[PDB]
């Protein structure tokens, strides 16, 4: 047990997630006497134990796996102390690097430190982003195989700062002159304007995965980046929950309605348009959209998008906005019509350069054709609204891919790329008060990435074990495939959603009923919320999440009636709109199936490669420099998978010690008889006496491997021996000295 | 995924294509022609019998038989030629690769499905098969779950009432008025 007197323990507390306590009397096989910092005894009860605390030598170490007890409060303590008192913003967990965002500028990014890391091995140094970049940069040279740095977290956490410095490192150690840093940094305002949103819980959340491939030649001179984007949240364009916004570019554009060149766009205020009024939150406090616009146009001009294309882009976005106001009237249960001289459609046709009567016809009808014959069939007002919103989502997704292709044209260089290093910036696991299809997609992507991470860690552990000659059978593999099969496989939660989109009179209620019928008792990971029939719960990697069924189906659905594209492609007013739609089932695919395919493209990109991982955490909600809210930080660490990573690591042999440093530490416990000339045999003897269960350690060729907890045990028994010796000696010295004071008194 | 074939034998027309398409690849009359005159030229490349658009094109030389009448298949050696033409020539796909779906008028003879099944597995070697009531499919098409359906092709007419996807077999009406008896 070894809950002894002066054992420290952690106890759960409402205000700061854990508090330190000290066990005031020995435990013996119901209630514990605990001395607290606040008061000398307040008492704690044991249920049908408190988490024990690591010894003081271990806390503050550079690597959270160096701890002997691995659990939430010790991790939170080590990160808190290292951040607050030592101002070290970087820490290691397993392979992962954890970066605690300080909200303060620091001297640590200087070129002298860049040189200090260049050429080092990974463990030789305290952790820094440059040491990941250097590990990638060396492996790229040693082997053909390409390398990725993966950065995960909330968007506030400062992933862009990590990528910025990782590129600065690559530039400096390459000795390159070229000019990639300036261009990649100058791309950020447009990518944030198009691809970036205000969520219920964060402002400037990023709603896509951005992959920057830094290309190198056969000599490792730099060649200039290729930008890719994945996982774009297209549904946000047409739907927002309470006090959300859609992509900032619409509000920047609406804020600019006074500028002379936007007169012809006939803009309103941002709540005048159906695709922006739905959130009820037009203004972010602390941002002037009217000025972020100007920074966007400057970023465009630095990437050399001509003023003509810039006015084409803003003309198209005014198109999308005016399109959204078009309001169909139901003629009949099976037909609809646009009312006469409807003004939003007039202004949309004036913007896009199309004949009003063709758009007015094709919005309300669709064309069937067999090879011999063709029929023009009317469609319901519901289908007409779904068609309009699918067309708006398609125009947006194409405009996004076009702006990203012009970025790539400005960033490319003619030299043949020999190899590259990718920096992937992606959102973390996500959970809200009200929880919806956007989060379901984000959590599916994070399940896939966590599977890849577990693959990689398990592989490198089998390699390290064969380095140390230890049998592979001791490392257990934890596998989340039963959760991915619940979502992506056939009859999964996505498959029954696509199957519900096209079954007649399908609805979120009867989708939920299909979910329950298929999964409710049959699967360990799917659960029903006790008090509702319109929600379901998935036990994700990081946590259980309850998703609410209302309004997935309307978000799920895309079908673009091809004749509406064929009308728009006919436009002759301006160049950009025909350019957009250059290269079918692609139109038929639902949003969820597009997302599933984009995620397969992402995973087949990363699987070609060797990963390196970063995690960013946000320490406090108020951007105070160097302050660390335990209640927020615990949530961030859970969301980044760091805690379930550590839980997986604690199942293994976390603690790995070199024979000579072990011998140095524990000779205090070792009789001068028993130390041999042979260190490995000496330690085998000593440890086999000190810890009777051999299952707690393995004798590798080069290192002792300990299970979680046992190094703390050895440190405790060492401290107890040292204390008993000190008490005996010092009491003897006290009795000697007062015996001499007695001889003085006799004198 | 391997998409399944949909082959609505009907009568008078064959409608066939791949599942998930919005209109059939193949629409041709379910008609087999054999030549009745003496062939006189030599080296002509004479051909035993013609299916579909061929028998329509050359019809002045031929005797035209419909193998299906009143939704009952009455000549299996014709019908199997029509299926063979559908898979191999018109869709140009080997049916052994992926499943097939077939449609039938309600309340017709029990042995017709057994023969269709036996031919599909034995000769065409399809991996899997199903047969579906036409009037049920007309609701899937019209986007409804509650309906009464007057479905009337060549060969046969029938009414099927369906309420929320429960069919009411006692109320199924079948009638043998059809396009062929309007034609005669
Ligand atoms: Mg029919």
């Amino acid at each position: 047990e070894l809950y002894t007197k002066y054992a420290r323990v952690w106890i759960p507390d409402p205000e700061e997630v854990w508090k330190s306590a000290e066990l005031l009397k020995d435990y013996k096989p119901k209630v514990l006497q605990l001395r607290l910092e606040e008061g000398k005894d307040l008492e704690y009860c044991l249920d049908p134990l408190p988490p024990l605390r690591n010894p003081d030598i271990l806390v503050g170490e550079n690597d959270l796996t160096a701890l002997s007890y691995l659990h939430e409060p010790a991790v939170l303590h080590n990160l808190k102390v290292r951040f607050i008192d030592s101002k070290l913003i970087y820490t290691y967990c397993g392979i992962v690097l954890v970066a605690i965002n300080p909200y303060e500028q620091l001297p640590i990014y200087g070129e002298d430190i860049i040189n200090a890391y260049s050429g080092q091995n990974m463990g030789d140094m305290d952790p820094h982003i440059f040491a990941v970049a250097e590990e990638a940069y060396k492996q790229m040279a040693r082997d053909e195989r390409n390398q990725s740095i993966i950065v995960s977290g909330e968007s506030g956490a400062g992933k862009t700062v990590s990528a910025k410095y990782a590129m600065r490192y690559f530039a400096t150690v390459s000795g390159s002159a070229a000019n990639v840093e300036e261009k990649v940094l100058a791309s950020n305002p447009i990518m944030e304007s198009i691809g970036n949103a205000k969520t219920t819980r964060n402002d400037n959340s990023s709603r896509f995965g951005k992959y920057i491939e830094i290309g190198f030649d056969k000599r490792y001179r730099i060649i200039g980046a290729n930008m890719r984007t994945y996982l774009l949240e297209k549904s946000r364009v047409v739907f927002q929950a309470e006090e959300e916004r859609n992509y900032h570019i619409f509000y920047q554009l609406c804020a600019s309605a006074a500028l002379p060149e936007f007169k012809t766009l006939r803009l309103g205020n941002a709540n005048y348009f159906h695709y922006t009024k739905q959130g009820g939150s037009p203004v972010i406090d602390g941002i002037d959209d009217a000025k972020e616009m100007v920074n966007t146009r400057q970023a465009c001009t630095l990437l050399g998008i001509s003023d003509s294309y810039q006015m084409g882009i803003f003309r198209i976005l005014a198109g999308i906005l005016h399109l959204g106001n078009v309001e169909f009237a139901s003629r009949d249960s099976d037909s609809c019509a646009i009312p006469p001289k409807h003004d939003p459609l007039t202004i949309f046709c004036d913007l896009m350069g199309v004949d009003y009567e063709e758009m007015a016809h094709w919005l309300c009808h669709r064309k069937l054709a067999t090879a011999t014959e063709t029929y023009i069939k009317p469609i319901s007002k519901l289908h007409a609204i779904n068609a309009r919103d699918a067309l708006a989502k398609h125009i947006y997704a194409n405009l996004f891919n076009w702006i990203v292709d012009h970025v790539n044209k400005a960033l490319h260089s003619t030299v043949k790329q020999h190899s590259f290093i990718g920096v992937l910036d992606i959102y973390g696991f996500e959970t809200f008060e009200i929880n919806s299809f956007e989060q379901f997609c984000i959590n599916y992507a994070n399940e896939k990435l966590q599977q890849q991470f577990n693959m990689h860690v398990f592989k490198l552990e089998q390699e390290e074990y064969m380095k140390e000659q230890i049998p592979w059978t001791l490392i257990d593999f934890y596998d989340n495939q039963p959760c991915i099969n619940l979502i992506e496989a056939k009859m999964g939660v996505l498959d029954l959603l696509d199957e519900e989109c096209k079954m007649p009179k399908g609805s979120d209620d009867t989708w939920a009923q299909k979910l329950y019928n298929t999964h409710l008792n049959k699967c360990a990971l799917f659960e029903k919320p006790r008090l509702s029939n319109k929600a379901f719960i998935i036990k994700h990697f990081a946590d259980k999440v309850e998703y609410q069924c209302e309004g997935f189906l309307e978000k799920n659905k895309d079908t673009v009636y091809e004749e509406q594209i064929k009308v728009l492609k006919s436009s002759k007013k301006f160049k950009l709109l025909p350019e957009l739609f250059q290269d079918s089932k692609e139109h038929k695919k639902t949003v969820g199936h597009q997302f599933r395919n984009s995620l397969h493209l992402l995973m087949e990109t990363l699987n070609a490669t060797t990963p390196h991982y970063v995690r960013c955490i946000k320490p406090n909600d108020f951007k105070f420099p160097f302050t660390f809210d335990e209640k927020r930080a615990v949530q961030q660490l859970r969301a980044c998978g760091v805690l379930e990573t550590i839980r997986i690591s604690a199942a293994g042999f976390p603690s790995r010690w070199t024979y000579q440093e072990f011998f140095s530490r524990y000779r205090v416990l070792m009789k001068q008889k028993d130390v041999l000339s042979d260190r490995k045999q000496t330690c085998k003897n000593v440890l086999e006496k000190l810890i009777l269960d051999k299952d707690k350690y393995q004798f590798g060729k080069t290192k002792i491997f300990f299970r979680a907890g046992q190094v703390a045990y050895l440190e405790k028994i060492r401290a107890d021996k040292l204390r008993a010796a000190c008490i005996r000696i010092q009491k003897t010295i006290r009795g000697w000295l007062m015996r001499k004071k007695y001889m003085r008194m006799r004198r | 995924e391997t998409t399944a074939l949909v082959c609505d034998n009907g009568s008078g027309l064959v409608k066939a294509g791949f599942a998930g398409d919005d209109a059939p690849r193949a629409v041709f009359p379910s008609i087999v022609g054999r030549p009745r005159h003496q062939g006189v030229m030599v080296g002509m490349g004479q051909k035993d019998s013609y299916v579909g658009d061929e028998a329509q094109s050359k019809r002045g030389i031929l005797t035209l038989k419909y193998p299906i009448e009143h939704g009952i298949i009455t000549n299996w050696d014709d019908m199997e030629k029509i299926w063979h033409h559908t898979f191999y020539n018109e869709l140009r796909v080997a049916p052994e690769e992926h499943p097939t779906l077939l449609t039938e008028a309600p309340l017709n003879p029990k042995a017709n499905r057994e023969k269709m099944t036996q031919i599909m597995f034995e000769t065409f070697n399809v991996p899997a098969m199903y047969v579906a009531i036409q009037a049920v499919l007309s609701l899937y098409a019209s986007g409804r779950t509650t309906g009464i359906v007057l479905d009337s092709g060549d060969g046969v007419t029938h009414n099927v009432p369906i309420y929320e996807g429960y069919a009411l077999p006692h109320a199924i009406m079948r009638l043998d008025l059809a396009g062929r008896d309007l034609t005669d």
